[PDB]
């Protein structure tokens, strides 16, 4: 088309980046807590029955062997952004050989969500992403949105409750914590909001630190469950 | 002929570009910006929108981006295309630099963004970029400079300007109260405090909710320093003690 | 009713309308069925492959088979035959979905 | 302002183009059953020819995307024949460049990034199919998975696609509850049973396709009418 | 590659886009221009300068080349995109002919990019019109006006944006050789004007002048408050 | 740190405490401390019972 | 609004422990409730 | 859901400007094709609009290949087109792999052909719905029809166009699997005459061809006394009916 299908309306508001962000806000609840030696990024992998493998589809993704990325909003979308994101490292790796650092990686995923709110005959990514990253000797958490725009958290929320979320993560977070109690905080904030018994298999998080991102596998989740109930 | 184009680099029935004045009425909305020159250095100071608790402290900036050696921007509107335009401003300037040998003007770095935006204001189908750049910058031909350019590609050189959410007030005030051949650094620092007190007047400017940056000439290099906490708290304190002695010295004359 | 997704939540409640049961479309083995009923008073004079009846009714009601055997009936009076074949079922079974071309969304459910 | 085409988020979401392609999927008419046992995977499908003047052996939404792996189609046949062929593209494109045969996971991800784009871009349509792929992992043994004209690729223990998909996917979700170690015999008869049992209709030989992947024999077989009613058989002595 | 047609006729067989280009510029600033025996004057409203805004900035009078000046009434940043490449066109030209360009030459080239931008496909009519002012080779005076359609005529006098009806009105009315004998009554004429239109004189009031081949000069404030205070002395005079 | 529900339990242990040993002037404070705090969460039956 | 509610639940809350005078405790529990 | 392009789905997901191709391919006058056991016979009941053209003016029956033969319905320039893209696809397979395209891949190929034109907007599915047939000792004698949704599927006796259920009965009261194609021939102008509506077009022509063993694998146009028995034939049929 050539055209683009994000314009700015007579109040000036892209009405089409707020129904993205209304897309995302439907999404599944997900969470993103950085500790001071970590981060850990959890989110609701509920599914519709028990057909459905959940060992095929993740819904946290390495990005990176020190970067990992979590989502809110379409699927799909996520796929393609998580897709573009890996190669945004591997080509910045190519470039200099370091591995790409998280606000790099958050800055380019931010700059084609931009380009794709501009660009003529396409929609904007119904996605809100979560990076997470350990570059340097520091952690780094990074909310970017559909608008293109990036944010640096302490620890948020993103999906069904969000806002819910980020006043529980505001009562009971501090900058003190350590990775395997931000662990604690993130499965006590999903169960927040999370309707119904909370399996180690329905939920999935994953940890950055020192060691590299990590998936953490459902034995490790369902051991974080169990002291958390 | 198509039933979705919409339309975006048409006229109006009137000359008036609808798209690039909804674009700036959206630039009205976001958050505040100003910036004031001054005959030692130049100084920008910005609202900020990111206020909340839970949010980190990661870049030296977040209004506020640095172009080259002896030039900063600060950005008005949406973030991701004020973000596309201070890459493509950076690119700008060290591919002049690349070209010449020698920093870029600033007037010729405002003027080249300013025919990116024009482009886009008339070519293609593509929405304008709904953002305000206030450029402050130093080069050899008139020292201090310090530019502000809109949607439309229109950019214009002040000595004092404000965009965003209640600019027409900060201007007026600024109007009202600079001077022209003075005003030094400190003095532009202070007014810049009043101006963004009258202008946030719902916040008593927390000294966390603003970010000020001054750019200066020292040993032939030039310097673009944020300002720290401290001294944004300084200066408030400062403000704050002045307008309380205005106001006791109001009272006491009634 | 033919359009439950219009009616009250508060009549649809399981206090007032306890069971609702679904008389859906006839499936294959249905549409025999229907196909036999409607029929069996039909005085055919030939071998009647009911079931290629039923293949090609397929998305029919049972008002649908009805008519069917009726358009049958009219290609016997218009052939001037006291009687109906196959030939003049599968003209009548094409001649209806022919027909069920005009209409639009049946499948309507509650809630 | 804008549901007549994928790029406009109804002002809730609801991208309503995508919507209507999985309406159509349902409006495809057809329904197709598909089950992982332990060591097999199946997949049967209605097959409905209602002339007698189609040859009725080119009525098939079997198809075969490689030696290894295979695929049951539903919805708009014409979509379903562009995206089979895709598939097929995308495989030997992966054999060619890897060296080794796609995955059925990866290959369902290919698709279902295609379909995505579709849905991402307003010149195309999301085309109105449902693909369901099979196959035999190296190491994740009998590997079925589902695609959908959202981009939607998760991998199921026994789905459905069709106007039946919910009750199919009930009825799995019944028989899956208890005991789903099932034995090749065992998972052939679990999905024509669901399948049966949820068009209520008795099952000649004639009007079901049937795929199989062993691990034994990992090559994608479309059973003949012969096996197929030596199943049918079985099941109703049973 | 949008490729759409912007600019299409009307069933009355208009142009609706390039008549709201030029409503564009009948909402811009008012730009006067004159031609006497040997000087070329232009002016321009300032139209509301801020004391914090530096006139250097707005140059509503741009010199195309050493011999060929420009004033603008329109969209600025449409200003800036033709000046630019007029002035590329123009060094194009010394390149190819070694000689500078004609006003007319410069002008003819600006009427065929407006046009171009007319009728070419996904691209709206410059909302712009201008004076192009300046002295040919052989020493002659030239004024042209160049709409947004690429119409561009030769003027004895013209005024373009708010005030142009009423200014050019007034300039059809006492313009003669008696009034242009001498580069001051040119400049008087072209004050003149414009204090027809703008409420305030000097503080809204801009002037550039060219002499014969020698280059623009523009007027300093205090020598258009000197202008103006004499005219004032003259008027009261005459009453 | 606010959770609410081990804070209810902490302040019904030191409700409790009081009420053995230093009369009801304190164990009566920490009671209704307790019982405004459990009023702002659910109380699982198990605290609830042992609130009332 | 809140504020007013807050006085009738704390009543409520003397109505409940069957009672004449509405006291701190009643407050309090009225807070928590309406908030 | 609209019906203003071909990207668009209906709230019911259903594209109808396919749909409305369709409905323009049921306008034609009818083409009938038949699967012997030894051949593949096509009829069209060419409607001769005006008696001003000549015979074989606006042929139906298009040569694909060597082997291919088909008869179209529909849009007579869209009809063209897919046959110019038919001929290219057989053209190109031919000299790519060296051999005769099978009838089934060359159906497969154009009818994803059709189906790239009824996706997108920029463009509009094909109004003609074509029917292709050929005979090859080694893979016997096929027959496909593709629609303007782009649907291939096998037949052995398939009609288009107007009367198409009415030739579908006609075609059905036959034993094609064991007839062979020269009395094929025979029964399809047959149904060619009895699907005729003469009281609503009056003038008509009658168009055959058949590929065959007979014809060593080779589409041809019936033989004009071939062609002339088989008209004979179906004229003798309307009379002993109406007698």
């Amino acid at each position: 088309y050539s055209f683009s299908l994000t314009t700015f309306s007579p109040s000036g508001k892209l009405v089409q980046i707020e129904y993205a962000l209304a897309a995302v806000a439907g999404g599944a609840p997900s969470v993103g807590i950085k500790a001071a030696n970590g981060v850990v990024l959890a989110t609701e992998k509920k599914q519709k029955s028990i057909l459905y493998d959940e060992r095929s589809v993740h819904k946290v993704e390495p990005i990176t062997k020190h970067i990992g990325l979590v989502y809110s909003g379409m699927g799909p979308d996520y796929r393609v952004l998580v897709h573009r994101a890996r190669k945004l490292a591997q080509q910045y790796y190519l470039v200099y050989q370091e591995p790409i650092p998280t606000a790099q990686l958050v800055q380019r995923v931010a700059s084609v969500m931009q380009e794709y709110t501009q660009s003529g005959g396409v929609r904007p990514f119904g996605v809100s992403l979560l990076i997470c990253g350990w570059n340097e000797g520091r952690p780094y958490l990074f909310q970017s949105d559909p608008s293109g725009a990036y944010f640096a958290w302490k620890a948020t929320a993103m999906g069904k409750n969000y806002v819910n979320g980020k006043t529980f993560l505001e009562k009971r977070y501090n900058e003190d914590l350590e990775l395997e109690d931000a662990i604690h905080t993130a499965i006590l904030t999903l169960k927040e909001s999370f309707e119904g018994q909370m399996t180690e298999d329905n939920i999935e998080v994953g940890i950055c630190n020192e060691a590299g991102f990590r998936r953490l596998t459902p034995t490790e989740v369902k051991d974080y469950l169990a002291a958390i109930a | 002929s198509r039933r979705y184009d919409s339309r975006t680099t048409i006229f109006s029935p009137e000359g008036r570009l609808y798209q690039v004045e909804y674009a700036m009425e959206a630039i009205g909305h976001a958050g505040t910006c100003l910036g004031i020159l001054a005959n030692d250095g130049v100084l920008l100071a910005a609202e900020r929108r990111n206020i909340h608790k839970l949010l980190d402290e990661v870049f030296f900036s977040e209004k506020i981006y640095k172009l080259n050696e002896d030039m900063a921007c600060s950005v008005a509107g949406i973030t991701s295309d004020a973000n596309v335009l201070t890459n493509e401003l950076r690119l700008i300037a060290q591919r002049y630099l690349l070209q010449y040998q020698e920093p870029i003007p600033c007037e010729q770095l405002v003027t080249a963004l300013c025919d990116i935006k024009q482009a886009y204001t008339q070519f293609g189908g593509k929405r304008p970029f709904g953002v305000s750049l206030l450029y402050i910058g130093w080069d050899k031909h008139y020292g201090f400079q310090l530019y502000q350019s809109d949607p439309s590609g229109n950019y214009g050189g002040w000595k004092a300007t404000c965009i965003g959410n209640n600019s027409a007030a900060a201007v007026s005030m600024l109007k009202q109260d600079y001077k022209e051949g003075e005003m030094t650094l400190k003095s532009a620092l202070a007014l810049a405090i009043k101006v963004l007190n009258k202008t946030m007047d719902v916040s008593k400017l927390s000294a966390e909710k603003v970010e000020i940056a001054t750019l200066t000439r020292e040993n032939g290099k030039t310097v673009i320093r944020v300002l720290k906490q401290k001294e944004v708290e300084q200066l408030i304190k400062k403000h704050e003690e002045e307008e309380a002695k205005a106001e006791r010295e109001k009272k006491e004359k009634e | 009713t033919n359009r439950p997704d219009t009616l009250d939540p508060a009549l649809l409640r399981p206090g007032r309308l306890d069971r609702k049961i679904h008389i859906d479309l006839p499936n294959e083995q249905a549409r025999l069925d229907i196909l036999k009923i409607h029929a069996g008073p039909i005085t055919k004079h030939g071998e009647i492959d009911y079931e290629a009846i039923v293949k090609l009714s397929d998305g029919f009601n049972g008002a649908d088979l009805r008519n069917v055997c009726t358009e049958a009936g009219m290609f016997a009076i218009r052939a001037d035959h006291d009687f109906v074949v196959q030939e003049d079922f599968m003209k009548a079974v094409r001649k209806v979905a022919d027909s069920k071309k005009l209409e639009s969304k049946l499948d309507y459910k509650p809630v | 302002g804008f549901d007549r085409h994928i790029t406009i988020f109804s002002p809730e979401g609801r991208l309503y183009q995508v919507e209507y392609a999985f309406k159509a999927i349902n409006q495809g008419g057809l329904t197709s059953v598909a089950v992982r046992g332990k060591d097999c995977a199946v997949i049967v499908t209605q097959k409905k020819v209602p002339d007698k003047l189609l040859d009725s052996s080119t009525v098939t939404h079997l198809f075969k995307i490689t030696e290894n792996i295979g695929c049951v189609m539903t919805g708009m046949t014409a979509d379903s024949r562009s995206q089979v062929q895709r598939a097929r593209y995308e495989a030997a494109n992966w054999k060619y460049k890897y060296g080794y045969e796609i995955p059925v996971d990866m290959l369902c991800k290919r698709i279902a990034d295609i379909s995505q784009v579709y849905t991402q871009n307003a010149e195309m349509r999301p085309l109105g199919c449902c693909m369901i792929l099979i196959g035999i992992d190296e190491e994740q043994g009998p590997q079925v998975y589902k695609c959908d004209p959202a981009g939607y690729y998760c991998g199921f223990k026994a789905t459905a696609a069709g106007v039946k998909q919910t009750e199919s996917t009930s009825f799995l979700e019944k028989k899956v509850k208890k005991k789903f170690d099932w034995t090749f015999e065992q998972t052939v008869e679990t999905a024509i049973t669901c399948l049966s049992t949820v068009l209520s209709i008795d099952f000649k030989p004639s009007e079901i396709e049937v795929g199989v992947v062993t691990v034994e024999n990992p090559k994608f077989r479309i059973l003949t009418e012969a096996e197929i009613d030596a199943h049918l058989v079985a099941l109703a002595e049973r | 590659s949008y490729d759409r047609a912007i600019t299409v006729f009307s069933p009355d067989g208009h142009l609706f886009q390039v008549e709201y280009a030029q409503e564009a510029v009948k909402k811009g600033s008012t730009a006067v221009g004159v031609r006497g025996r040997d000087i070329v004057v232009l002016g321009v409203e300032k139209k509301s300068v801020a004391k914090l805004q530096d006139e250097r900035t707005v140059r509503k009078i741009c010199a195309l080349d050493d011999n060929v000046c420009m004033a603008f009434a329109g969209l600025t940043a449409d200003a800036r995109i033709v000046i630019n490449r007029a002035r590329v066109e123009c060094q194009s030209h010394r390149l190819t002919v070694e000689d500078p360009v004609t006003v007319e030459y410069i002008t003819r080239y600006i009427a065929s990019l407006k046009q171009r931008y007319t009728q070419s496909n996904g691209r709206r009519p410059f909302g712009i019109s201008a004076l192009i002012v300046g002295f040919d080779f052989d020493g002659t005076p030239r004024l042209y006006q160049t709409d947004p359609s690429g119409t561009y005529h030769a003027w004895k006098a013209n005024a373009i944006g708010r005030g142009a009806k009423s200014v050019r009105e007034f300039l059809e009315k006492n313009y003669t050789d008696e009034a242009i004998e001498t580069d001051d009554l040119t400049i008087k004429l072209v004050i003149k004007a414009l204090l027809e239109v703008v409420q305030s004189g000097g503080k809204n009031i801009e002037l550039a002048v060219m002499r014969r081949d020698q280059s623009l000069k523009i007027l300093n404030p205090e020598e258009i408050e000197k202008y103006v205070a004499e005219i004032e002395k003259e008027k009261e005079e005459n009453e | 740190m606010d959770d609410k529900a081990l804070l209810v339990e902490v302040q019904l242990l030191e409700s409790k405490t009081y009420h053995a040993l230093s009369n009801l002037p304190k164990a009566r404070a920490a009671l209704t401390s307790a019982r405004t705090t459990a009023n702002a969460i659910y109380c699982p039956p198990k605290l609830q019972a042992t609130l009332d | 609004a809140e504020v007013k509610g807050v006085c009738t639940e704390a009543g409520m809350y003397a109505l409940r422990e069957r009672r004449v005078h509405v006291t701190q405790e009643d407050f309090e529990m009225a807070v928590a409730k309406v908030m | 859901g609209y019906d203003l392009s071909a990207s668009t789905f209906s709230p019911d997901g259903r594209v109808f400007q396919v749909e409305y191709a369709m409905k323009a391919v049921e306008n034609s006058s009818t083409a009938i094709g038949i699967r012997c056991k030894d051949g593949v016979v096509f009829g069209v009941e060419k409607l001769v609009l005006s008696k001003l053209y000549e015979e074989g003016s606006n042929k139906r029956l298009f040569n694909v290949d060597r082997h291919v033969g088909m008869a179209v319905a529909g849009l007579l320039a869209d009809a063209r087109s897919l046959a110019d893209i038919a001929r290219e696809e057989a053209s190109n397979f031919r000299s790519n792999f060296g051999y005769n395209i099978p009838l089934k891949h060359l159906a497969d190929r154009v009818a994803m052909y059709v189906h790239a034109y009824t996706l997108y907007s920029a463009v509009r599915p094909f109004g003609c719905s074509f029917m292709l047939g050929s005979y090859s000792v080694n893979d016997g004698a096929q027959l496909y029809m593709i629609d303007p949704s782009g649907v291939s599927y096998g037949y052995w006796g398939c009609a288009i166009g107007k009367a198409r259920q009415a030739a579908k009965t006609e075609i059905e009261k036959l034993q094609m699997k064991e007839m062979t194609c020269r009395d094929i021939v025979k029964e399809v102008a047959k149904i060619i005459y009895i699907v005729h509506d003469e009281v609503k077009d009056k003038a008509f022509e009658l168009e055959l061809s058949w590929v065959g063993e007979l014809t060593n694998g080779r589409h041809e146009i019936v033989p004009k006394d071939i062609r002339e028995e088989a008209e004979k034939y179906a004229k003798e049929s309307l009379k002993e009916e109406d007698e």
